[PDB]
């Protein structure tokens, strides 16, 4: 949504029907940044899962304020179900959460109106005061599924080798360079696609053509060779005969180059 | 010397003259912050230096394999095994007294005899 | 060289050779002796080029 | 190198610019033609093929390397991309956007681009496959290597270029009639990008015994020195103290805080990013912004210009900002004399191109010289509207000239010597030239003398008496290099294990954490450090991480440095585990792992093959370079140096070197010379020039250099009539063939001054 | 032409030495 | 397993409500606490604005004054070029962070520009606490750190490179808090505060 910015005519207030102030009453809101392994933000962004399902289970034990992730088993067995939430800072400063939503379109002391500012829809969706990160724990029985799934990741290669052509080399460059095949696909056929337009007329007599002439003359005072050409269908002959006794191409004026009527003509 | 910086834009302070109470406060360039100077000194530079001498003691030193290992008696803990090193400033006036670092409780001690 | 240990001025790690040619040179030493050699060899094709410039 | 350079790199370079797009804009004059159109070849898959040869009549066969040799050709394999071809057509609307389609033309279709010439006994050469009665039926002598091309019937041999390493930060001290004092300069190098070096320099102006000392960088396409201070501001770090956390990451380092307290006292009424950036911006030495542009050709400058090697997306100020403090870290603590000045002939810093990246560079090269012939043949058919032919399109002669100009001269380049004529006068004078190196010398160093890194990894005593001395080394018998590894997954493995990113890196709260550096890449930190190296050494040496990856850790500096990439000369060693069953430090290889190397060794000449690799994979091995050489502690000899501890005077005087800390053991000392000193024996006992001068004159030696001389037409040949393995010989030249393929004979010798004459 | 390791100076050929040292 | 314990249970977001919205972070660079639901005066604007030529833009209150006072005051070409491949995400990256997120309050006391952090973002998840104890998953996309701008009167450019060149001598080291006695290029929140004073005054 393009928009001007240093608008002072109120223009917003009827092209933009939400406002533009930013929503606050959401801050208060206690939100928990959370660092996740690569397999549970896999799993935990994918836009083709997360219909609003529950994941799991959040238990903090009081005794040292430890926080333990319970995962459900609709997801995986093969991955683990017990996690760690660390705090690596228990309380977070100068740390929030804001939400952008695109608006509604529909229905010294010098200062310049205009700062081309985008105005979109913004909320501050809470408060940021724990740093978390998630690690599988040690007690379970899965927890060796990940360690080699990570001993998985320095192991494969993402690149395949390259291709050796096994059969007789003639056959391969039978299409190289001299060949008898003839290029048959239709890729840039410029050649094809702008000479196969030719045009033909005849001789058709003086007075109409000069007729013709006028109307487009009286249509638009100037004109070209092509332009009249393809306007009136005539060979470039015929219609250089007829243009030079009733009109005349202009020499120096800023509509040079181009065919207009005679002023003995003009005001006709 | 400790450079101070200012709690409001994080920028270092510097000291001011004051005819009010002629003292030493620390003012910040930026947002007018003004603190009390805990030192007189306000700039020292050292042309002979023994800082440095010990850089790169870490709670793993005894890891490295490099380094060598020596019997000499702990003045802490009293354990006889220790590495040791030279002083680590690359001067070319440097003496060659090794630095003691004890495995046993990371205590520094030096071989100078000079100083003791 | 990496097989000894850090701040060794003995005259083993800096290049001293103990062995004579009859009783042949340890690997330190034989690397160490390489060096000097290699010194010699430079020092010798530097001095006949700019000795033979001096002399033109 | 040329197996990784064909299986990898060419797909590489044919991806890199795929893509080739020309828009034919709508120009018209009336709205009856408002269609604009975008024509768009893309590669696909590059395909190799066998060597072969393609004769005048058209004919084309498959090319033996004897057949090539005799008719002066050149052992080559085509190459044969897959592309594809996209038309797009738009309503040319003005104002409205521009939305593309297809019409349908979407024909696809391996076209020929060029002749890449084989390495021989490489993975395409029809000889790897070979056994040896199939080398004799093709005339191929089987004590032959490989390892050289046949260009024009010439035996070509490349030879490996010495370099300083990339993205590498080198302090160095300048003279004292300049101004500068010190110059911490990185070659910043990207692998899987446009291939551009950028310099990047911090300068420290004025002398020791002057005041205003103050700290300057260099950056690309900007003509004055931007003071330091202005820089992180145009990173985004404004205030004072942040900039001094990112340079300086002890709050008690108050001299390193003087030294920078003129430097914020410099450019200290520059308070705003903004500013920053148009005081950078005023000094764009392109000269042709405008007032409100200027602002983002300075981010242009500060995201694909300055420091390309760490991102050169949007967003990652912070990591280049960090990089920034972290070399003014370094050139401070050069100043200061905490660290002495980097040394410019330090092995571990070089890198040695081999035939796979020259080959590379050079593809690379004539590559983009045939996407612009595409390009501008496609531009002139659609604007001079005559047909457009592939076969014209892509001038294949421009990538198969340009490897065969520049392996038949040695011109590297459109770098002189860089391929050879292969020495054939004798076997060890082949296998000395496969193996031979050149150091390019315009530097104040000291490149010609032998230095401690060079242990292992070069000849201590093989070099030309010449101009070439010390400037030509030749590679020790059992050291490599390496052909470089993507470093994606360590850096993915290191990030899943605990290395906190560099985004939220505050020194001041972490004060022992360890810097963490992939392939001179500052990533992140680390708070274990010996946990994290003990468990990659676990990965390196389980072969689940490449064992060519180094993995360093400077104790001291608290750094962690992890090099993947290609050209590092490495070595094997012997791995000494703790052992707490003999309860002393012990070789991890033991007796039964011999047996098993020699049950294998006598079945070559049934039970499981236990091989090289198979003791690379079990950890009892380990491949060494010389940055990793730093940090451990090798022992000369298993059973001297390892166990704890009258004498025979006839022996060598040998120390025990009194200490019992050793991670990694020799596997043995005679390895530390080349091919041609392998044949001297007892060298030990020699004067040093002698065995320089003997590894020099054993290339002019005569012998049987290959066993199917009657069959090769070479310009000149010396075969001796009776060639007689000598009495006296090493352990070593057993692989080097030297009792299979003798250089000289058995004389009966007198030492006497019989005639005078 | 040959490979030879045998360094034979190239005599009156000071011009490399000449070229090396033009600035005083 | 006993229950000593309180187990709150974690959902995570439909994907109905993901779509035309994007929930960014929001992050500081300051030594302080920073709130905007105190520090700040209300309303705040938070707007994608291009940061060129800043010092001289009025806030929210003054352009609400200049609306106020305006209303009572009314009442050949080339055929073919190249097109150099580029791939999509990071050219809509560029073109929306061409212009950068400004925060400033109603008064232009605190006015923070963001940077955006392209370091970890993929990787960050938000827990936000629900009414009865339970927790929301939500995907974090995009990660920003905004720094405090015009908050101690600074200056600017043009007559900087003055103070570089050697025309002129040391730079004394309170000149611009005579600047700031003087009353020229002051912080937003001054300039805004002169007219808020003088239009009420009247
Ligand atoms: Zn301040
Ligand atoms: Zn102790």
């Amino acid at each position: 949504e393009v928009f001007d910015g240093n608008d002072i005519e109120n223009n917003e207030t009827k092209v933009y029907e939400e406002s533009l102030d930013l929503d606050l009453e959401r801050s208060n809101r206690q939100v928990w940044l959370v660092r996740l392994p690569m397999f549970l933000a896999e799993k935990w962004r994918d836009r083709n899962n997360l219909h609003g399902q529950e994941l799991g289970k959040i238990r903090i034990n009081k005794d040292g304020s430890k926080i333990t992730l319970l995962l459900n088993e609709n997801d995986n067995d093969s991955i683990p179900h017990e996690y760690d939430l660390e705090l690596t800072k228990k309380v977070v400063e100068n740390e929030y959460v804001f939400t952008e939503q695109n608006l509604k379109k529909y229905q010294r002391d010098r200062y310049i109106p205009y700062v081309k500012t985008i105005p979109k829809k913004t909320a501050i969706v809470g408060t940021v005061c724990h740093e978390c990160q998630v690690m599988p724990s040690m007690n379970d029985p899965n927890y060796h599924k990940i360690v080699e799934q990570r001993r998985n990741i320095v192991k494969l290669n993402n690149k395949e080798r390259i291709t050796t052509l096994d059969e007789t080399v003639g056959v391969t460059m039978s299409h190289t360079g001299m060949s008898m095949r003839s290029d048959n696909s239709n890729f840039l056929k410029v050649g094809r696609e702008k000479a196969k337009s030719n045009i033909k007329s005849i001789r058709m007599p003086k007075k109409e053509i000069l007729d013709y002439l006028f109307k487009l003359f009286d249509e638009y005072d100037y004109w070209s060779l092509k332009g009249l050409k393809e306007r009136t269908r005539q060979p470039e002959a015929h219609l250089k005969e007829c243009l030079d006794k009733v009109a005349t191409l202009v020499k120096k004026g800023p509509y040079a180059f181009k065919y207009t009527l005679r002023p003995e003509y003009k005001k006709l | 010397t400790t450079f101070r910086f200012c709690r409001d834009c994080n920028n270092m302070l510097y000291p001011r003259e004051d005819k009010e109470n002629n003292r030493l406060l620390f003012e910040c360039r930026t947002c007018s912050y003004v603190e009390e100077a805990g030192s007189p000194l306000v700039y020292r530079h050292e042309l002979i230096t023994n800082i440095g001498e010990t850089a790169g003691v870490v709670q793993d030193i005894g890891s490295d394999p490099t380094l060598p290992r020596s019997d000499r008696e702990c003045p802490k803990c009293h354990s006889r095994e220790n590495v040791f090193f030279q002083s680590q400033q690359r001067r070319k006036d440097t003496s060659m007294v090794l630095f003691f670092v004890c495995l046993s409780c990371s205590h520094i001690f030096t071989s100078d005899q000079k100083n003791k | 060289l990496p097989h000894f240990s850090k701040d060794d001025y003995s005259p083993e790690s800096k290049g001293f050779v103990e062995n004579s040619y009859l009783r042949g040179l340890t690997p330190q030493e034989f690397f160490f002796h390489a060096m000097g050699g290699r010194e010699g060899l430079i020092d010798t094709a530097v001095k006949t080029a700019e000795t033979g410039y001096i002399q033109r | 190198s040329f197996n990784q350079f064909v299986d990898y790199t060419l797909q590489d370079i044919i991806c890199e610019d795929s893509t080739l797009i020309l828009e034919q804009l709508a120009q018209h004059t009336t709205e009856s033609d408002n269609i604009s159109r975008k024509y768009e070849i893309s590669f696909g898959k590059i395909y190799v093929t066998k060597p072969m040869v393609n004769e005048s009549d058209g004919v084309t066969h498959a090319l033996y390397p004897q057949e090539a040799r005799l008719r002066n050709l050149t052992y080559s394999s085509g190459l044969f991309v897959d592309v594809k071809k996209r038309t797009y057509e738009a309503i040319d609307v003005p104002g409205r956007e521009l939305k593309y389609e297809l019409i349908a033309e979407e024909s696809e279709g391996k076209v020929f681009i060029g002749r890449l010439p084989i390495m021989l006994r490489s993975k395409n050469c029809y000889l790897s496959e070979a056994t040896e009665s199939d080398l004799y039926k093709l005339k191929e002598c089987p004590f032959d290597m490989g390892g050289y091309f046949i260009i024009n019937g010439s035996e070509k041999v490349l030879i490996a270029q010495e370099r300083s390493a990339g993205n590498i930060v080198q302090v160095f001290k300048k003279a004292a009639p300049s101004p500068i004092s010190h110059v911490a300069e990185i070659r910043s190098a990207l692998e899987k990008g446009s291939r551009f070096i950028s310099t990047l320099q911090v300068k420290l102006y004025g002398r020791e015994g002057s005041s205003a000392r103050t700290i300057k960088a260099t950056l690309p396409y900007i003509k004055q020195d931007i003071p330091i201070v202005i820089i992180f501001r145009a990173l985004g770090i404004i205030p004072d103290g942040e900039i001094l956390e990112h340079i300086c990451y002890d709050v008690n380092d108050w001299q390193m805080l003087e030294m920078l307290k003129p430097c914020v006292e410099d450019g200290f009424v520059i308070q705003d990013r903004e500013t920053a950036l148009d005081f950078i911006g005023r000094r764009g030495t392109a000269l042709g912004i405008k007032k409100e542009k200027r602002i983002q050709y300075a981010k242009d400058i500060l995201q694909k210009e300055f420091l390309p090697h760490i991102t050169q997306l949007e967003g990652f100020e912070s990591r280049k900002a960090f990089f920034l403090g972290y070399m003014i870290n370094r050139l401070l603590l050069c100043a200061l004399d905490r660290k002495d000045q980097d040394d410019r002939d330090h092995f571990g810093k070089k890198r040695l191109d081999l035939a796979g990246p020259l080959l590379a560079q050079l593809f690379k090269t004539l590559f983009k010289k045939l996407t612009k012939d595409i390009f501008r043949y496609m531009q002139r058919t659609v604007e001079e509207a005559h047909d457009f032919n592939m076969k014209l399109a892509i001038n294949a002669k421009t990538i198969t000239s340009g490897l065969k100009y520049a392996l038949a001269t040695g011109n590297w380049g459109e770098r002189a010597g860089v391929s050879q004529v292969l020495n054939r006068y004798t076997y060890s004078s082949t296998l000395s030239h496969l193996r031979r190196t050149n150091t390019p010398i315009g530097k104040l160093a000291k490149p010609r003398q032998l230095h401690n890194t060079h242990w292992g990894l070069v000849c201590p005593a093989e070099t030309p008496e010449g101009q070439a001395c010390g400037l030509v080394k030749n590679l020790s018998l059992m050291s490599c290099i390496s052909v470089g590894t993507d470093p994606m997954p360590i850096i993915t493995f290191l990030s899943e294990w605990g290395m906190e990113p560099l985004e939220d890196y505050v020194p001041h709260q972490s004060p022992d954490a360890t810097r963490v550096f992939v392939n001179g890449v500052w990533h992140g930190v680390h708070r274990n450090p010996a946990r994290l190296m003990e468990t990659l050494r676990t990965l390196r040496r389980k072969g689940d991480i490449n064992p060519e990856v180094s993995m360093i850790r400077d104790i001291r500096e608290k750094e962690l440095k992890i090099f993947t990439d290609a050209g590092r000369v490495y070595r094997p060693l012997f791995i000494v585990e703790d052992d707490e069953s003999l309860g002393h430090k012990e070789l991890k290889v033991r007796k039964g792992h011999i047996a098993k190397l020699m049950a294998t060794e006598y079945q070559d000449i049934d039970v499981e093959e236990y091989t090289w690799s198979s003791l690379l994979n079990e950890g009892l091995v380990e491949y060494i370079d010389a940055e990793e050489e730093e940090s451990i502690l090798i022992a000369m000899q298993p059973e001297d140096l390892e166990p704890a501890e009258d004498v025979d005077p006839a022996k060598r005087i040998r120390v025990s070197h009194h200490a019992t800390t050793f991670t990694h053991c020799e596997i043995h000392p005679s390895m530390i010379l080349g091919v041609a000193a392998s044949i001297i024996p007892f060298p030990d006992h020699n004067q040093s020039p002698r065995n320089t001068y003997q590894s020099a004159m054993g290339k002019q030696a005569m012998g049987v250099f290959l066993t199917n001389y009657n069959v090769r037409m070479d310009t000149m040949a010396n075969i001796l009539y009776y060639p007689q393995k000598p009495l006296g010989t090493t352990r070593a030249m057993e692989y080097l063939k030297f009792r299979e393929l003798p250089a000289g004979q058995n004389a009966i010798v007198a030492i006497a001054c019989y005639s005078g004459y | 032409n040959e490979n030879f390791e045998d360094f034979d100076v190239e005599h009156f050929s000071d011009e490399e030495t000449y070229e090396e040292k033009p600035q005083f | 397993d006993p229950n000593e314990y309180n187990e709150f249970p974690l959902r995570a977001i439909p994907k109905e409500d993901l779509e035309n919205m994007r929930t960014h972070l929001l992050k500081f660079q300051s030594k302080k606490k920073i709130n905007p639901v105190t520090d700040f005066h209300l309303p705040v604007r938070l707007h994608r604005k291009d940061t060129r030529n800043l010092q001289f833009q009025l806030t929210r209150a003054e352009i609400v004054q200049r609306q106020k006072e305006i209303s009572e005051y009314k009442k050949l070409r080339r055929k073919t070029r190249q097109l150099k491949v580029l791939d999509e995400n990071a050219k809509k990256l560029r073109f929306e962070e061409f212009y950068p997120w400004v925060m400033e309050d109603f008064d232009g006391y605190n006015t923070w520009v963001g940077s955006y952090e392209a370091g970890n973002s993929d990787s960050y998840v938000l827990l936000s606490v629900e009414d009865d104890g339970s927790f929301t998953m939500i995907p974090a996309d995009k990660v920003y750190k905004f720094t405090a701008r015009n908050k101690y009167a600074t200056l600017t450019i043009d007559e900087a490179e003055k103070r570089m060149d050697k025309k002129s001598g040391e730079v004394p080291r309170w000149l611009m808090k005579h600047l700031d006695n003087i009353g020229t290029t002051t912080t937003r929140y001054d300039r805004t505060r002169r007219k808020l004073k003088a239009v009420a005054d009247q």
